RNA sequence: GAUGCCCUGACGAGUAGGCAGGCGUGGAGGUCAGUGACGAAGCCUAGACCGUAAGGUCGGGUCGAACGGCCUCUAGUGCAG
RNA sequence: UUAGUGGGCCAUUUUUGGUAAGCAGAACUGGCGAUGCGGGAUGAACCGAACGUAGAGUUAAGGUGCCGGAAUACACGCUCAU
RNA sequence: GGUUAUAUGCCGCCCGUCUUGAAACACGGACCAAGGAGUCUAACGUCUAUGCGAGUGUUUGGGUGUAAAACCCAUACGCGU
């Protein structure tokens, strides 16, 4: 016998391969399993475990957001990469010059970034160009903003939506949400 | 692939400690003291034989 | 499909996952909604509070094509210009030619306010607008024609 | 018929399975009860604050 | 000829048979787990059955091997035979039980051209 | 590639070298220490007066009861001295924080005041290290240097050296010694019932220089 | 029936509802005979439209 | 029935100590509290206004607010598995000064005079208190303190 | 065969219950130009082999017209009560 | 995010009602329930000890006349019971 | 060496079930075959895969067809913005 501190046989809870059955996604996966292995660079590390996350995990970058972001000092000319997809954004007007890394382009994304005199490249031919992320600018999407994290954490006082399926007047205002019909939340 | 246990194994033991080569040519598992004259006092035995 | 469920795997254990004790009865609880006042009223309040009582003044006979009014915001906007257009009526930021946008015909009852259009001038038929919408659709040098 | 009324037997050990966890602290604390009048003051003060860094 | 192989160990020979399919024709020896609130097979009183578990399993290096030292590779044909022309040493062929006499003679005859041991010669002969 | 060899062999030498004169300086530290504590008795003697010994710095600590039945606080003490099975043991550095917690385990440890001879046979039979998160044999001084070299520590016998006298990293080197995982004692306890106080009889709690034979026989 | 944070539905189903369903599998064949019907009209109809 | 006011079970815990009924003295009023102060919390049976809950009896915690009569104290409390933040409302006449604190503060500055005058003194010095050691050796003399032996005594009746 | 191969260390009780990887059955798409009246399927067999096991395979007897392996799909899919 | 559960019971110590109970009711911990294994002849809960499949060694609790593996061991006394 | 029958030593209560507690002087079960119990649907929650992405959804219907398939499609409408 042996008195355990801990759960024994406790899976690590981390994806260590996507679940997704894409072909090209598996062969992105060997590529940066590769590097992670046989550079000391911290940016394959990272984008190898971002290969793996689920679509929820993976929340979509809009073009204004890259935008926004080589607006920080010193990043003008950084190769902008996001393990997922890009999509358009026609409330920006200007969009500056630059290479995106991406997953996925949108049509619409893809024609703002070339039509600025941009370039739109694949996570390999990011492998080429900067085998050690050199001079990369990892963005992530928002993750908290999806409609199902409204309803996380219901409970009195919390301020968190309902689940509800139709809203209106007779649809959960009543005795609970306000004073004069019993009480507030 | 097997540890080998160095309090057994000769050859085990000289690789982790190069002076029990020493230690067994000299002898010093073995080595005498040097004698001396010292008697406890009166005190030290009139309590010790105290009733 | 039925080969991916539990029920295969529960072939031969006796109870189907469902318990010794407890067992899997009938309607315990009661059906439905049932018991929304009394066994259940903890989880109505925790999850579903507002849901007993009135609220707020009937109408009868409501139509709800009176209420249509779909909002745009001026964020949007130009992409009510067909995308070849577009490019051209931005770089040539005219008094004398602004582009009309018809917000009726793309569908559209009100425009609000959210956020910055290009400082180029734009002629804006709509319904309704916002105060702010206005502001700055005149302070790019722009009107509002209301129409209906 | 007559059952059991109350007992705590059991209870702290299923306390201990996740653990009692200590609160978790933060920098910068919800200014919720403080006094109101000290409260719209800080507002005007940080204002200044920051017209001045700027 | 054969690859030199370990002593294949056999952790345990005897069949596991289910309990009580000696006392009732109704209860086949096909194992299954007595699931029972009391049965002393599941809680593993000394002097009943024992259960299968993994602990038993077999050496990798051995496991599958015949006592000859060969994998056996069910075969219907000529052209199932010669799947094995260059695994003479791992693996033996054996025969389909739904293959015709006269169909046995030919694979058979092949068999010993390219030196394939047949685990079933004598069937239908 | 002949000076690849050359110089790890160049460099092994020097390595074996310095051992072989901190081994020697050790050698000379214990005995020295040894007889010095001999004449302060014979001194002290002769003097009328008592030469009251220092204070034992080090304790061996072996769990003697397994792992069910014992209560929550005992249970914790355990574990924060890394004795989560019959028969395992450490070393210990007595303060009185850590004395304090010896009285709380006090039914389910044998434990007491080991000598050189005890310590050079646990490590050397018995000693394993943790090298991320694993349990490593102690079999080459590489593999001490490799996680002790930051606090001096170059070889087994420099290991024993800290363990021993209590050095300023005794911490850092007994956390790295995996728990010692002993056998039952080759003759047996020497009393038909463990489950009581040595004092009364059984094998529990302090039983000071007795913890030597005891180890000695798990070992 | 009622338990966890789900929303609360209204799934009319209280009458004999089974009684009457009603499984489009004719929406094929009542494309097909529409088509043969505006052919047998065209021609009866011929040259009108 | 059973009974589970906001005082039951507070019989002795709220009595005044014995000879020190009646005005509380004026120190209790010219102390001062700042946020970030850890206080104790002893309830005054005299002073009705401002009571603390008798669960925080004993309880010690931080002023998180300062109001005219009173302070906000955070205290956490365990409740199952798990600390909520609890924030008293609390007149001054229940409250203290925690002298844990004090006491701690003076180590701190000692600390920093020690490191100061060890680096301008041009050596290293241990800050770190450590826990009480075991004794050094030591030779104890007879002179004029001969042992004297002492054996177990019978038993007698009284 | 990278879902591969391999090195190192630790661990293994379990009702209710959860999840995982597998075995088996009727029928469907694909494939093996698969097996078969020179004997398919079924059944019997203190004969043999493989698998921890679900099970799989082979020989012998009986028999007479169909039936299987693998990749997938699908369910009226596994009994001691 | 979801399952089962929401009849419990026992031991040591603290403890209420009761003459008491293998009775009724609380406190803290450990258990049984859900658990085999060695011991207590036997036994849910006691003692020891918690369990993948094997080999060797050593032990726990309990034992060593015979049943029965192991001293009709050694030692000082006490005890003769119709 | 396997298997099998037997002998010998030691060990081994009858399963299933409800139950704090079953070998129970608790209930079901004489035996065997075959049948025999978490399904389908409407609307949903979390999670995952896939397509497209400020949009998205061809299948009410129309066009077409090797004809309940496959292929193509306007206007709306739904949800979202
Ligand atoms: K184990
Ligand atoms: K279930
Ligand atoms: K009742
Ligand atoms: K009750
Ligand atoms: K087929
Ligand atoms: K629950
Ligand atoms: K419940
Ligand atoms: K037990
Ligand atoms: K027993
Ligand atoms: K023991
Ligand atoms: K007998
Ligand atoms: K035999
Ligand atoms: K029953
Ligand atoms: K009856
Ligand atoms: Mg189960
Ligand atoms: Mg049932
Ligand atoms: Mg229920
Ligand atoms: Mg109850
Ligand atoms: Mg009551
Ligand atoms: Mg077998
Ligand atoms: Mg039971
Ligand atoms: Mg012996
Ligand atoms: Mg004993
Ligand atoms: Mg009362
Ligand atoms: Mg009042
Ligand atoms: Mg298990
Ligand atoms: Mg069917
Ligand atoms: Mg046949
Ligand atoms: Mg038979
Ligand atoms: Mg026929
Ligand atoms: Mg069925
Ligand atoms: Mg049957
Ligand atoms: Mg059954
Ligand atoms: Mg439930
Ligand atoms: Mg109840
Ligand atoms: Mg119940
Ligand atoms: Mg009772
Ligand atoms: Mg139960
Ligand atoms: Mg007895
Ligand atoms: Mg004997
Ligand atoms: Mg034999
Ligand atoms: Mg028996
Ligand atoms: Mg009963
Ligand atoms: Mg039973
Ligand atoms: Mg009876
Ligand atoms: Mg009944
Ligand atoms: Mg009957
Ligand atoms: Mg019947
Ligand atoms: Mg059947």
């Amino acid at each position: 016998g042996i008195d355990h501190t801990s759960k024994q046989h406790k899976r690590s809870g981390h994806r260590t391969a996507p679940k997704s059955d894409n072909v090209y996604l598996k062969l992105l996966v060997k590529l940066y399993t590769f590097l992670a292995r046989r550079t000391d660079a911290p940016f394959n590390k990272v984008v190898l475990k971002a290969l793996f996350l689920s679509k929820i995990n993976r929340p979509p970058v809009s073009v204004s957001r890259i935008a926004r972001a080589l607006k920080q000092e010193g990043a003008a000319n950084k190769t902008v990469v996001v393990v997922g997809t890009v999509t358009d954004d026609a409330r920006i007007f200007e969009f500056p010059k630059t290479t995106v890394a991406a997953l996925r382009f949108t049509a619409g994304a893809r024609a703002k970034i070339v039509k600025a005199g941009g370039e739109c490249i694949t996570l390999d031919q990011l492998a080429v160009r900067a085998p050690k992320g050199q001079n990369t600018l990892i963005l992530r999407g928002p993750r908290n903003s999806r409609e199902a994290v409204r309803h996380f954490g219901m409970g009195p006082h919390k301020g968190k939506a309902p689940r509800i399926l139709s809203t209106g007047r007779k649809f959960e205002r009543a005795r609970g949400r306000r004073r004069s019909k019993g009480f507030k939340v | 692939v097997l540890k080998k246990n160095p309090l057994k194994n000769k050859q085990v033991l000289l690789r982790l400690n190069p002076y029990a080569k020493v230690f067994a040519a000299e002898k010093l598992g073995s080595k005498k003291a040097e004698k001396t004259g010292t008697k406890p006092a009166a005190v030290f035995t009139e309590t010790l034989k105290h009733d | 499909p039925s080969r991916f469920t539990k029920t295969r795997k529960h072939r031969g254990h006796v109870s189907a996952g469902k318990g010794r004790i407890g067992k899997h009865r009938k309607h315990p609880g009661g059906r439905g909604m049932a018991g929304g006042q009394h066994h259940h009223r903890i989880n109505m309040d925790k999850y579903h509070p507002g849901y007993f009582g009135k609220v707020g003044m009937r109408y009868f006979h409501k139509q709800q094509a009176h209420f249509w009014k779909p909002v745009l915001n001026l964020d949007k906007l130009w992409t009510l210009i067909p995308e070849d257009k577009r490019d051209q009526y931005l770089k040539s930021a005219s008094k004398e030619t602004a582009p009309v946008i018809d917000t009726l015909a793309a569908g559209y009852g009100k425009i609000l306010g959210k956020g910055r259009i290009p400082n180029v001038p734009v002629i804006v038929k709509a319904r309704f607008v916002s105060k702010l919408a206005e502001e700055k659709i005149r302070a790019a040098g722009g009107v509002v024609e209301l129409i209906a | 018929a007559k059952s059991k009324n109350h007992t705590a037997h059991n209870q702290t050990r299923k306390a201990h399975r996740n653990g009692i966890k200590k609160p978790k602290t933060y920098k910068y604390p919800s200014l919720k009860g403080v006094d109101p009048k000290f409260r719209r003051n800080h507002k005007h003060a940080l204002h200044g604050t920051a017209k001045a860094l700027a | 000829a054969s690859l030199p192989h370990p002593k294949i160990v056999k952790k345990h020979t005897k069949k596991f048979k289910r309990h009580h399919s000696d006392r009732y024709h109704r209860v086949a020896e096909n194992w299954r787990k007595q699931k029972g609130i009391d049965s002393v097979v599941r809680r593993r009183f000394r002097g009943n059955i024992s259960q299968p578990k993994i602990g038993y399993g077999s050496n990798k290096k051995t496991k599958f091997l015949s006592p000859s030292g060969h994998k056996t590779f069910l075969v219907a044909n000529v052209k199932d035979l010669e799947t094995l022309t260059m695994h003479t040493k791992t693996y033996a062929a054996e025969i389909a039980h739904n293959i015709s006499a006269k169909n046995r003679v030919v694979i058979l005859a092949r068999a010993k051209a390219l030196g394939i041991k047949v685990t079933n010669p004598k069937g239908r002969l | 590639v002949a000076a690849e060899r050359a110089a790890r062999k160049a460099a092994n030498k020097e390595k074996r070298a310095i051992i072989l004169e901190r081994n020697a300086a050790y050698q000379k530290e214990y005995e020295t220490a040894e007889r010095n504590i001999i004449q302060a008795k014979r001194d002290a003697k002769a003097a009328g007066s008592y030469y009251v010994e220092a204070q034992h710095k080090l304790v061996f600590v072996v769990r003697i009861k397994g792992i069910n039945k014992i209560p929550p606080k005992p249970r914790k003490v355990l574990q924060l001295l890394r004795l989560t099975r019959i028969n395992s043991g450490t070393f210990v550095k007595v303060t009185k924080a850590t004395l304090e917690l010896l009285k709380l385990i006090e039914p389910y440890v044998a434990y007491g005041y080991p000598s050189y001879s005890t310590i050079r046979q646990l490590v050397y039979k018995r000693g394993f290290g943790k090298i991320n998160k694993q349990r490593v044999p102690l079999s080459d001084n590489a593999i001490i240097e490799a996680n002790l070299g930051k606090y001096g520590i170059l070889s087994i016998d420099d290991l024993i050296h800290e363990i021993i006298t209590v050095g300023p990293h005794f911490k850092q080197a007994n956390n790295f010694l995996w728990p010692f995982k002993l056998s039952n004692p080759s003759g047996g306890w020497g009393v038909p019932r463990k489950f009581k106080h040595f004092i009364q009889g059984g094998s529990f709690g302090n039983r000071e220089e007795f913890i030597n034979k005891l180890v000695k026989s798990m070992n | 029936a009622i338990s966890k944070n789900l929303p609360i539905l209204k799934n009319h189903f209280r009458k004999h509802w089974q009684e009457r369903v009603k499984v489009h599998f004719d929406q094929a064949g009542k494309k097909v005979s529409r088509r043969n019907a505006r052919a047998t009209r065209a021609a009866k109809i011929a040259p009108r439209p | 029935g059973k009974s589970h006011g906001y005082r039951s079970r507070t019989r002795y815990m709220f009595q005044r100590d014995f000879r020190k009924h009646g005005a509380v003295h004026l120190s209790t009023y010219l102390k001062v509290y700042k946020v970030g102060d850890i206080v104790d919390i002893k309830a005054n049976g005299s002073i009705q206004k401002g009571m603390p809950h008798k669960f925080y009896q004993g309880k010690t915690g931080v002023v998180y607010n300062v109001t005219k009569s009173s302070v906000g104290v955070i205290i956490n409390k365990m409740v199952g598995n798990r600390y909520l933040e609890k924030r008293l409302n609390l007149r001054v006449e229940h409250i203290k000064h925690s002298k844990c604190r004090q006491e701690f503060l003076e180590r701190v500055k000692a600390n920093a005079a020690k490191r100061a005058e060890a680096k301008a003194q041009g050596v290293a010095v241990q800050l770190k208190r450590q826990p009480a050691q075991p004794r050094e050796s030591r030779i104890v003399s007879t002179e004029g303190n001969v042992p004297q032996t002492l054996a177990p005594v019978p038993y007698e009746t009284f």
